[PDB]
């Protein structure tokens, strides 16, 4: 949950920018329940440290609608798409397809 | 963006015949100590089972046969499902009884 | 002897209800008046039949004697009752109104206009046998109850000791007095009928005087109406004031002789003001928000005029009811007043709830330490400044407020567990980041309770479980705003935008 | 003279909530003190701030003075009452208790410990006219109620007529005492007094008397505490004896002189037991299913300390109520108490309600054939063999469960006439067959009717169209359970499995 270690995470929040986690919590519905997909995403996968693989994803109430959400960390790496940041936006949006669940895409990546 | 998924006319489409939720009847932490540490250490499932279902009611079906593979029908939160936890190995007999309890589960509509 | 079939309370607010309540109880019509901007008000609800009279204005409305008059006329009324203010007091009125076929419930005018100026009044106390002032250390303001008829007798109904006065104007009013003795009482009492017989009075009033250290008391002035705070007398006696009002105006005689006027127990009143604590008493005037009155219990009463939801409207006196305790003691009665200060609630405006609490706990108020110049003395422990006070708090209101709006629970499945606003997560504890702001002051509260605990809400309370010692803090919410007695305070928590 | 702002309760139950009322009443706080297994408990609920004490057993808990006087201490507390048993009389407690700031409502230690042991009893009350026993034919228990101040002042609230007990332990208190005259109440009146001055008594407390055929009594012991039957006492004169405590503790004196105490009237009160009439007091501990006490009404009281469903503990005293009723004679008090005791009903566990019942209407009781022999006297009247009564019983019984549980009503079609359980049938008559249990006897009863009356139900209430002659018996169900009253017995019936 500390993304791309305090270090930049830190010159993150010095752009004016909230933190990912923080953008959807502020998101939800007062006090609502989130569901998490892969948080170990990529553990010890790549060379270095990606945490869930630069991109947090999951299940809550939004207006009353449970909604399928995610948000990279432009944090972690710049935010670029690693190869599992892809397996896990794409296996979100099974889940939303799937299930039927709107969807919220909160965009802050590089390339 | 709240107010986007505030606008959206939208209805869910599943449908159960869920019922009033009512919690289990033993404490979901006893759960820790019913895993046996011993990875190889032979267990009774139904001792997690009773720990999730509503007021641990559990109907087994095909009780006492190829109970290598346990089945069941349960509700959980309200909702009803139908249940298929592993108990050892898997001889014909537990296949069989669980290809048939599918078969019930998906004429009824029950997850 | 003359009968009335209804009253018109010429009047508005808790005095309106005051009066209605005894004229029902009667089997007497009450008949109230309203101002343009009062339409929805209580008392014209409490009345069984209501005239519209000018607009907004007290000037334009209330005060319009003639329409007052007319409207009491055409509406099948008798008499009327121009409780206390308004015009309850000048001849011009009494006298047209008298000079309308209708009873006026007061004195007859003569006796109205007569303590209408220092001067004429001055006169009347000096030949009459009642102490002047020639030409004083820690005065007390005491007051006497009278009351006649229209047969000569006249009765005093004991004391009062009214000095509590923000730069002039009762806060708590009592009786009996502390002080004064068995005697020191008889004797401003009769001292009072004196100057009773004096203007030839026929209904109630109270004889303002001012007594002293050394031991004496000096006329003052005097009011041709009920006083105010008629509650605390009717308490310590036991009978109402209004109804006696009805009776002598029919013609009945007091039915009590004056060594007959009782007086078990003591009683304190408080002003409930929609004024303003430390502001320096600055009449605020929005909407009441919250209302929640002490509940009916021990020797408790209030007499109030509003209804939580209510309009406080700014061309009118500030206040919302008149809360009074009694005992068979002196601190029976205040420490059941203050319980009942406590248990009551007021949210959604600037409140003098929040004073009165810590004035009638104060210990200066234990002991007989009264004069004119106390509410001044003791200053800062009664007016304290403000504070953002701790964190403590900050938590507390955000478990509330989190508590307070259930989610939303769909019809596609209610039994969802997506309606549980515990704040669940995966693996780590109940996260819930809420955009808050009480006072003038807006904090995101980071709300990660790992133990579920902490704090409980039913009902419109808070209970908390701080380490084996549960202790149960008031707490409700009403629209996007949350109310939450924090040390006697009563603050306001809403949403950021 | 000292005042109180907090009083902790040191005790539970009843009587924690009992002294609660009054405090509240006075406007004082109260803090109450509460085990582990109280987290729960009503008196905790009652409480303005609650302290969490030891864990179970009465020891570690409720007894544990170093904590109950710390806690009081730190809950802002200014005195402390210690109720009736557990810590109410031991000067350890008191002493330690008075020498931390807080006022123990009760007697000084001196005089606490001084009835601690028979011997430095019978030795100041050898010395001090209070007639002890030389060295008795059917000898009637009867106590004195006093009250002192700290003021010297001490005056006796008459008696009350505690003989009708279990193997000791008291059951049916009733006050005035049904024998003895005007004389001889003033006789062991100032005789307790005397005792009273004795020890130098400060709060209230019992002078236990046993007094005889011949006409002579003698002290037994005496209890420094509130006695645990002082309701009855307090029905006949008008006084809140524990409010009274608050006083003396403050320093306030005794309001009234020895002929002033009064005594209209008759009360008479019992003990609500989770025991068990006929099973040999065997004192049971499950939990309340059901718990229905009568509507307060004519001169009904009722001193409870628990509510429907609450867990009924093994670790403290199985009483849950105390049934007062008053009378303006002895028999219209008996005839209204039993009235209560019908009106009364607790399911789901051992109840002595069925042995209180039959012993306010044994003959027995209404001449004054009282002495502490008559609870084993009469003991077959009082405590009858059972017996599997009639199918008379059974049929009830049957067509109530019925009645109790609606079928089903599908939200598909609400109106389907298939939620009808009265068994419609094609041409016979209407078939239910029910699998139930009684006591611990199943029987599949077969319920026929083709006459559709018999028994219907409203509320929880049973009524029988017996040949013209309608009689309604109460029954109600709570889960698998459904409790009907069936002839003074409370018999609980539920689905076999």
């Amino acid at each position: 949950h500390e993304g791309g270690g305090s270090a930049a995470q830190a010159r993150h929040s010095a752009r004016g920018k909230l933190l990912v986690r923080e953008r959807i919590n502020r998101l939800l519905d007062p006090g609502s329940p989130f569901l998490e997909l892969s948080a170990l995403a990529a553990h010890e996968v790549y060379g270095e440290e990606v945490a869930a693989a630069g991109i947090v994803a999951g299940i809550g109430r939004v207006e009353g609608v449970e909604c399928m959400i995610v948000g990279n960390d432009a944090t972690v790496k710049g935010g670029t798409y690693y190869p599992l940041t892809v397996k896990k936006h794409l296996r979100a949006q099974a889940i939303a397809l799937e299930n039927r669940l709107p969807c919220i895409y909160l965009v802050d990546s590089g390339g | 963006a709240r107010r986007c998924v505030a606008n959206l006319n939208w209805r869910k489409q599943g449908q159960l015949q869920c019922r009033a939720p009512r919690a289990p009847l033993y404490p979901a932490e006893e759960l820790y100590g019913v895993i046996p540490a011993d990875s190889k250490q032979p267990y009774d499932v139904r001792e997690v089972i009773a720990r999730l279902v509503d007021g641990s009611e559990f109907d087994e079906f095909k009780a006492l046969f190829g109970t290598t593979l346990v089945c069941g029908f349960a509700h959980l939160h309200g909702y009803p499902i139908a249940i298929l936890a592993n108990n050892g190995i898997l001889f014909a007999e537990a296949a069989q009884k669980g290809a048939h309890f599918i078969e019930l589960a998906c004429q009824r509509g029950i997850p | 002897y003359r009968s009335i079939q209804r009253l018109l309370v010429a009047n508005r607010g808790e005095i309106a209800c005051r009066v209605m309540r005894s004229a029902r109880a009667l089997g007497i019509g009450s008949v109230a008046v309203h101002s343009d901007i009062d339409r929805h008000a209580r008392h014209v609800a409490e009345a069984d039949i209501a005239v519209d009279l000018g607009g907004a204005k007290p000037a334009d409305s209330y005060l319009r004697g003639d329409r007052i008059i007319a409207a009491a006329l055409a509406s099948g009324a008798q008499a009327i009752h121009p409780g206390y203010g308004f015009l309850s007091e000048n001849a011009d009125f009494a006298r047209a109104c008298e000079e309308a076929g209708l009873l006026f419930l007061g004195p007859p005018a003569a006796a109205i206009d007569a303590m209408g100026s220092k001067s004429a009044a001055k006169a009347l106390m000096e030949e009459a046998g009642v102490p002047l002032v020639p030409g004083l250390l820690k005065p007390r303001h005491v007051e006497i109850q009278v009351f006649a008829d229209r047969h000569g007798h006249c009765l005093y109904l004991n004391e009062r000791d009214c000095s509590i006065q923000r730069r002039h104007q009762k806060v708590v009013e009592e009786a009996p007095a502390p002080g004064l003795g068995a005697e020191l009482r008889r004797a401003m009492g009769e001292a009072a009928v004196r100057a009773a017989q004096a203007i030839g009075y026929v209904g109630a009033g109270t004889v303002e005087f001012l007594l002293d250290e050394r031991g004496q008391f000096f006329f003052m002035e005097m009011n041709t109406r009920l006083q105010v705070e008629h509650p605390v007398t009717e308490a310590i006696t036991g009978l109402d004031l209004v109804a006696w009002q009805i009776r002598v105006a029919r013609g009945e005689a007091l039915p009590l002789t004056q060594e007959q006027v009782p007086l078990n127990g003591h009683a304190i009143e408080v002003r409930l003001y929609a004024e303003d604590p430390e502001g320096d008493f600055l009449p605020a005037s929005g909407r009441l928000m919250l209302y929640r009155e002490a509940a009916a219990g021990p020797g408790r009463r209030v007499d109030s005029g509003v209804r939580e939801g209510d309009e406080v409207s700014p061309f009118y006196d500030p206040m919302l009811a008149k809360l009074i305790a009694w005992g068979e003691t002196r601190e029976e009665a205040r420490q059941r007043l203050l319980a009942m200060l406590a248990e009551t609630s007021v949210g959604g405006l600037r409140t003098n709830l929040a004073f009165l609490r810590r004035i009638l706990g104060h210990p200066a108020f234990a002991a007989a330490e009264l004069d004119t110049g106390f509410i001044a003395r003791h200053q800062d422990d009664l007016l304290p400044a403000p504070q953002a006070l701790p964190e403590h708090f900050w938590q507390a209101a955000a478990e509330a407020w989190l508590q307070s709006e259930p989610g939303h629970r769909r019809d596609d499945d209610p039994h969802s567990p997506w309606s549980r606003n515990d704040g669940w997560r995966s693996a780590l504890a109940r996260e819930s980041d809420l955009m808050l702001r009480c006072r003038d002051e807006r904090r995101c509260v980071r709300l990660r309770h790992a133990s579920p605990s902490q704090y409980r809400l039913d009902g419109d309370d808070l209970v908390s479980r701080v380490d084996g010692v549960t202790r149960r803090s008031a707490a409700l919410r009403r629209g996007r705003q949350l109310f939450l007695e924090w040390e006697g305070e009563l603050l306001a928590i809403e949403a950021v935008d």
